[PDB]
């Protein structure tokens, strides 16, 4: 317990050596950027991979991995949405003062919670209003201050409706936790990894549509291994697509 | 300036207070608080105040604050150089909790006479084979130490 | 015995198999019904993970029971 102390310096050295490497969120890059990553010799099971997708898949966007990136990568995906569909935007800054509310009513920790949601309320309305463009918010969402204040409003979400369906969700929590248990360990705070069920709840909680796709090594059915959240009846194009290599997330756009 | 979290923080942490709990920013750093602590009722740091520094890392709140004891205390959570072991301070740590939690829950360790004691210190050891003879001691260093001027 | 399977996306299957029944052997089926497949597959009963190794009446896994199906997408 003494040792403790000295360990944290070291997920801190780490955490920078990481940080200083690449952005919370990069720039657009082309598809074949991630091909390059790997060679027939070395890696050519995930080679094919990246070449089979690359006939469907445009520009891909590198979200840094620091235990936050489903996340980061999700709301990426969501703010480019809604700067290109205006009613989209408006309809979440509605739904948004909402899960404020929400919250409170289940029992979270008044004022701090309300305030993310302020912080992020008014990021939202100021890109509706024209004071953030889309090169400000890029810069909006790469300060580390600015960034991590509205993501942790999606990380409030997510946990706020695991609650509102405990009865529901709880027997897919293991360990023997309780769902209240699971979202303040695993949910709530910051640099932890999301699960399936964590997943879901965002995608859900969020009011959106998405695709992931899950590049590993094994051979797939035709186009590879692929999940849509949420899957349906209906055929309603993903909105988002995600590209999930093992222990990591960042977003990739459709061919045009 | 600041950030707004430490803002609002600050000015809801003084016009509200928090009973048998000092706290207020340091003149000059305003990322940096001085706590006094007045010992619980019915626990052997009764009659006793204990002085505690708070900082606020340039990450917060996304990163605990960082919180040691001044005053001496026998005690199994709190160590020679007034180093604090609790859960919400490393690994339970959520940026939805805040000052007043740390300090409330470190009130709790002595309040509520915190035991803790599931952990291996030299005085853990002594408050785990008897719970008598340590009492008295954190009794008598509150004679010593807490008190007064 | 008939057992079900309870996934995330609103759906439940039901599966034929017998108490001698490795947890491969109940994933190796979801496959057949679902397509995933068995190493991207988590299963959970009574708040705990299945193991690869033991069967279903190591669990104590009735007639009528629902295993519950999360994805292995954990990732930072």
């Amino acid at each position: 317990l003494a040792y403790d102390e000295a360990i944290m310096a070291q997920q801190d050295r780490i955490q920078q050596e990481i940080a200083v490497q690449n952005p919370l969120v990069a720039t657009l890059a082309p598809f074949s950027i991630l091909c390059a990553e790997y060679d027939n010799e070395t890696s050519a099971a995930f080679l094919s991979k990246a070449t089979e997708l690359s006939e469907v898949y445009g520009e891909i966007r590198y979200i840094r991995g620091d235990g936050n990136c489903f996340y980061r990568a999700i709301l990426v995906g969501l703010i480019e949405i809604m700067l290109k569909d205006r009613a989209r935007l408006e309809k979440f800054i509605a739904s948004s003062r909402d899960w404020t509310r929400t919250l409170v009513e289940l029992g979270f920790p008044d004022w701090t919670c309300t305030d993310f949601c302020d912080f992020f309320i008014e990021f939202l309305e100021k890109i509706h209003s024209g004071v953030h463009t889309e090169e400000a918010v890029y810069t909006i969402l790469n300060d580390d201050g600015s960034a991590n204040y509205i993501l942790m409003f999606f990380r409030l979400i997510t946990s706020a409706f695991l609650k509102q369906n405990s009865e529901e969700y709880a027997p897919f929590i293991d360990e023997g936790m309780t769902v209240a248990q699971y979202c303040e360990q695993e949910i709530e705070p910051m640099w932890k990894d999301a699960d399936h069920l964590a997943i879901n709840s965002l995608i859900k909680a969020a009011g959106t549509r998405v695709r992931i796709e899950y590049m590993d090594r094994t051979a797939a059915p035709n186009g590879g291994w692929h999940y849509d959240i949420p899957s349906d009846d209906q055929q309603i194009a993903p909105e988002i697509t995600l590209l999930y290599r093992p222990g990591h997330y960042d977003v990739i756009y459709k061919k045009d | 300036g600041l950030p707004r979290r430490i803002i609002k923080e600050t000015q809801r942490l003084l016009a509200e207070p928090v009973p048998g709990i000092k706290a207020e920013p340091d003149e000059s750093n305003a990322r940096y608080f001085h706590v006094v602590i007045a010992g619980p009722q019915d626990s052997p740091f009764e009659g006793g105040t204990f002085k505690l520094e708070l900082f606020l890392p340039e990450e917060y709140p996304m990163a605990a604050p960082k919180v040691r004891f001044m005053t001496k205390i026998y005690h199994p959570n709190v160590d020679k150089l007034g180093r604090i072991c609790l859960d919400i301070l490393k690994d339970k740590w959520s940026p939805a909790l805040q000052i007043r939690t740390v300090l409330l829950s470190i009130q709790a360790l002595l309040s509520a006479p915190n035991p803790d004691d599931p952990l291996a210190n030299d005085v853990a050891e002594q408050w785990k084979t008897n719970e008598a003879q340590a009492i008295e001691t954190a009794r008598a260093w509150t004679r010593l130490y807490a008190m007064n001027n | 015995m008939q057992i079900f399977v309870k996934t995330l996306t609103g759906k439940t299957i039901t599966l034929e198999v017998e108490p001698s029944d490795t947890i491969e052997n109940v994933k190796a089926k979801i496959q057949d019904k679902e397509g995933i497949p068995p190493d991207q597959q988590r299963l959970i009963f009574a708040g705990k993970q299945l193991e690869d190794g033991r069967t279903l009446s190591d669990y104590n896994i009735q007639k009528e029971s629902t295993l519950h199906l999360v994805l292995r997408l954990r990732g930072g």
